[PDB]
Parts: structure tokens; C-alpha cells; sequence
């Protein structure tokens, strides 16, 4: 019983995303399209390709956004990239806490060589799916 | 182990 | 602008995925193995290999789960993959609904042709993550 | 369209 050398951990990578995701959402929401390539798809109900990611982030208004993250779990998926389901609570532009659920896909970047970028991210509130 | 566009 | 011709839309696939899988957890749950293969990964919090997570279910006693599907998403991911996100309620032996998000990761089977596998099985709990 | 070892 050893440590896998030839990758990293799932969970490691998981984790460490969604630590500088939400960081850079309340610092600077309009970099935040430099995490996806010109194949991602991007949903925050409430788009495939990065200039329209871009123009959707500019269009939902990220002014100082909060958010505690309550859960984090990652595993390891297709073609050696890391699946994560990400549930927490959200705060933007002064308006009260709403629990979401937000799952990423993070694929390996092309070459070279230990670098991930978001293939699939997925946002939903709970107040807007249940009531 | 970088994300993106950034060498952070 | 034309129909994809080489592979199924993601989205009828996720739908028609959640409609089997939530049926066959009503009526035979150990029967449920049968999705995944010897390298998938399932967590119902509250695992890797297909031995592993049929003993897994057994552990858990679906008898008569009833569950009321509230939303769901699939996309394309990696390798032809399908990532699904699941939002809904559930409510087993008895117990009353409990709001849930399951996540899915369906990959393509090796050959042949258009069959899918679970590669992924995220289960959590609403009450138990937040309150 | 099939999922795992099932027919259906």
C-alpha cells in the first residue's frame, strides 16, 4: 500500500479549486473565464463557449460575493479528470444566504503538464428547484 | 497544480 | 444548423438514466450493481468497485423507496461522457421525503455501441449537510 | 440506448 505518484489526489485537486474559485468570484468575477476553455459549458440557473461564459458571468452581477462552503466531495472520473459536488451557502450584492448546489467537471489541460481547467460547471439554487 | 489561465 | 447524427443528445440520456435508475431502486435495489462497472465509485452519504458498491446498497435496505424527482441536468463531458446533476426528494421504508442532489458521471461502454455505464455516484443528503 | 448489463 503506497502513494500514487503518477497522479494527483482527487480530492486534493477538488478542494484547492473550489478554494480559489469563490476567491476569485468576490475579488475579480471578470477573470473568472480563464478557468474554462473554448469547449466548457457553463449553466447558473436561474451556454457552450468561453466568450458566451464570459458574457453570462458579466450579465448575473458578482458584487462582493460570499460564500461558505458546507460540502466539498471529489473523485476521480473519464480521461484521468476529477469530478466535484460542491453544496454551500451564497451571498451576493448584500442579499441574504441561498443554499446552491454546484457541481464541476475538471478536466487535465492538454500539455503540459499538472494543469485543469473547468470542462462542465453546473449551478443550481435550492429556493428555485424545491421552493 | 494550476487552474486555468493562472500560474497560481 | 442540423441534428447530431454520431451520438445522443446528453441530455435524453441523463433523463432517461434518472427515470431507470430511480425505478429499478423502487423495485429490485439489488439488481442495482448491474450500472456500474469494476472501476466506478459510488457514495450515499451518510467506495470503489462494482463488489463493493453491491454490498454497499445492501447496507443501506431500500425496501419500497419512493423518490419525487424535482430537477435534473446532463451534459457532455469528457470522453463522450455524460455528467448528470440530480435534485429531488426521497422517501424509503416508510420514512418521510428528504431533499437530496445526486450527481452522475455516465460513460460509454467500451463496445458496442451505444450503451452507457456509471462511472460516478455522488449521493447527499440535504439535512444532514446544512441542517 | 442501453444502461450497464440490461436489455432495456
Amino acid at each position: 500500500s503506497h502513494m500514487v505518484m503518477e497522479k494527483p489526489s482527487p480530492l486534493l485537486v477538488g478542494r484547492e479549486f473550489v478554494r480559489q474559485y469563490y476567491t476569485l468570484l468576490n475579488k475579480a468575477p471578470e477573470y473568472l473565464h480563464r478557468f474554462y476553455g473554448r469547449n466548457s459549458s457553463y449553466v447558473h440557473g436561474g451556454v457552450y463557449g468561453q466568450n458566451d461564459i464570459h458574457h453570462k458571468v458579466l450579465s448575473l452581477n458578482f458584487s462582493e460575493c460570499h460564500t461558505k462552503i458546507r460540502h466539498v466531495d471529489a473523485h476521480a472520473t473519464l480521461s484521468d479528470g476529477v469530478v466535484v459536488q460542491v453544496m454551500g451557502l451564497l451571498s451576493n450584492s448584500g442579499q441574504p444566504e441561498r443554499k446552491f448546489m454546484q457541481t464541476f467537471v475538471l478536466a487535465p489541460e492538454g500539455s503540459v503538464p499538472n494543469k485543469f481547467y473547468v470542462h462542465n460547471d453546473m449551478f443550481r439554487y435550492e429556493d428555485e428547484v424545491f421552493g | 497544480l494550476t487552474f486555468g489561465d493562472f500560474d497560481e
